[PDB]
């Protein structure tokens, strides 16, 4: 349940990593594909090579999901309906992934914004893609 | 699978009560009906769209025949699942990309319908074995993935 | 969320049970503490012994608190709200141990209810002990 | 752990660059503050209300340094975090009571901070083998549990 601390904590983060949220993207991807290979059952379509195009647009598109939800912290729900969607009905990505990438993210970010991911701003992310990680898995049954 | 002699008896005594054809089609039409995601793998089985049209759709019954018949078989070697397992693991891993994760939710689900069947008898302690048991399968199943 | 025929469903399943809720309770607590060992962590102070009466006495609690979720099927937020305080700040039992307890309560009804617990039946009581576990969870942080 | 060597050697040598003082201390402070009901352990340490609170406590920090300092040891044997845990896995089973699944949140806080700590240097690849060996520091630590 994210409060007002949060979101600012997390409009604060998300707001320093700025141009290199794609970037960060793709490499909280390559990541979880090496940390949890089990993740990359979900994408046997894709070149999961070292930084591989498909992997940095991956990383774009799921960066810029997270911009949104940031921007509509509040309107989680709705700003991803399509987003909840889409994963329910068509990717059927396991829900225990979510945390994996979730966990590959926040390493990300504090291996990038060093200064920024103080104990409270790392508390805040962590509930912020975990109520991401909910809404997107919100409709699955 | 570290179980206890005392626990495979109980895993092996159970087991033999098993009808594998109409448990594997249970646990696998539960699967489908209950984590709906795992649909996914099965588009090409037809009608999945209601609780009768998966428990009663015959390809999903022929798959959870042979599924339990690979657990069965599993079961006679308790001591080695990982190289009782190891070409179906990488098959899985390789071939149909299944996310091993599924292989535990079917564990469970499996659990659920032995309880269903054997009721008072599928007591707590025979849950405990089971319950390692579908562990170290799954466990065995996801040992290839890379 | 809970559709229409969960909700149903629950009822149905539930009022079965009827008079045995606590019973059940109290197996679903064994079950539990066999099969997932790390969850008697928890219950250092209780005699964990098969009959233990704490545990009997426990499993109606839990059975109670159950069946005010399913008499308030519509208003669980709010019906379990003291429960949730209850757990998220005194009990914080780590919320990986709602799902074994999930788990041991679907065998448990499965063991009793072989006519009732049909797929169905068993889909939308995986929901709705998901729903509650959820509901217990969400102030924790 | 299967730990390949480039996996050894790369575990090996960022924790040679480790301050275990400030990065159990940070480690712990970090698991109080993200995953606050692990608070639950530690209501004699005094002050954990605010992450202030918490990452100045001197013996959070204090039980920081001595917990990574397990850790550190258990590094020596990667081979056998098992025997290396033993005594502290039924000690944190029978005395501290402390659920297993604390284990794998200190295991992720952990690669947070360094993470945090080495940025650039912590790669995908380092971070890969770091996970392994907290699962199984995590794995050796849960396995006494009953
Ligand atoms: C942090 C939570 C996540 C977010 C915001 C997210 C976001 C997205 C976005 C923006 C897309 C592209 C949709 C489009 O085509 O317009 C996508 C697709 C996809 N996502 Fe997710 N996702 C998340 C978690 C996951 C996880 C954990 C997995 C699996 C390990 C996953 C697997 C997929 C796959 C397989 C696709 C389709 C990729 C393709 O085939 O191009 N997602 N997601
Ligand atoms: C106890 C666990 C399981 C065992 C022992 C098992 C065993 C088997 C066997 C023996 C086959 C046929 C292999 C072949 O075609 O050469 C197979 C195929 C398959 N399995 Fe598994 N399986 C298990 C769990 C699962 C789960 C949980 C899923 C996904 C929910 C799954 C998805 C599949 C799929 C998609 C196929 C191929 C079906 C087709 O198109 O022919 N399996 N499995
Ligand atoms: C959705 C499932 C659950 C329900 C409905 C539930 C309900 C309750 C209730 C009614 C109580 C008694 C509070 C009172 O004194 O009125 C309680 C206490 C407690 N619960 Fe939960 N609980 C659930 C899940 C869990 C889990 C998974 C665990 C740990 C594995 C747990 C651990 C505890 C402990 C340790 C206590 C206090 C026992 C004592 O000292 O008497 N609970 N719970
Ligand atoms: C993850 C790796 C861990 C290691 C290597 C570890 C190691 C240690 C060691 C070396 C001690 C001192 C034992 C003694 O000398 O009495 C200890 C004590 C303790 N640990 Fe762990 N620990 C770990 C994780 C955790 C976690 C995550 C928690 C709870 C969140 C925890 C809870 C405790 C408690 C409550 C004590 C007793 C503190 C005291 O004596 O006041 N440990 N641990
Ligand atoms: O690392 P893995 O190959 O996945 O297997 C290891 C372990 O082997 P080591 O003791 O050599 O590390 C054992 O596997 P098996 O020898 O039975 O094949 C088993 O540990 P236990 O003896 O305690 O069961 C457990 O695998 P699983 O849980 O899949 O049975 C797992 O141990 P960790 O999870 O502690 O690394």
């Amino acid at each position: 349940v994210l409060s007002p601390a949060d979101k600012t904590n997390v409009k604060a983060a998300w707001g320093k990593v700025g141009a290199h949220a794609g970037e960060y993207g793709a490499e909280a991807l390559e990541r979880m594909f090496l940390s949890f290979p089990t993740t990359k059952t979900y994408f046997p379509h894709f070149d999961l090579s070292h930084g591989s195009a498909q992997v940095k647009g991956h990383g774009k598109k799921v960066a810029d999901a997270l911009t949104n939800a940031v921007a509509h912290v509040d309107d989680m729900p709705n700003a991803l309906s399509a987003l909840s969607d889409l994963h329910a009905h068509k990717l059927r990505v396991d829900p225990v992934n979510f945390k994996l990438l979730s966990h590959c993210l926040l390493v990300t970010l504090a291996a990038h914004l060093p200064a920024e991911f103080t104990p409270a701003v790392h508390a805040s992310l962590d509930k912020f893609l975990a109520s991401v990680s909910t809404v997107l898995t919100s409709k699955y049954r | 699978v570290h179980l206890t002699p005392e626990e495979k008896s109980a895993v092996t005594a159970l087991w033999g009560k098993v009808n594998v054809d109409e448990v594997g089609g249970e646990a696998l039409g539960r699967l489908l009906v209950v984590y709906p995601w795992t649909q996914r793998f099965f588009e090409s089985f037809g009608d999945l769209s209601t609780p009768d049209a998966v428990m009663g759709n015959p390809k999903v019954k022929a798959h959870g025949k042979k599924v339990l018949g690979a657990f069965s078989d599993g079961l006679a070697h308790l001591d080695n699942l990982k190289g009782t397992f190891a070409t179906l693991s990488e098959l899985h891993c390789d071939k149909l990309h299944v996310d091993p994760e599924n292989f535990r939710l079917l564990g469970n689900v499996l659990v659920c319908v032995l309880a269903h069947h054997f009721g008072k008898e599928f007591t707590p302690p025979v849950q405990a074995a089971y319950q390692k048991v579908v562990a170290g399968v799954a466990n065995a199943l996801a040992h290839k993935y890379h």
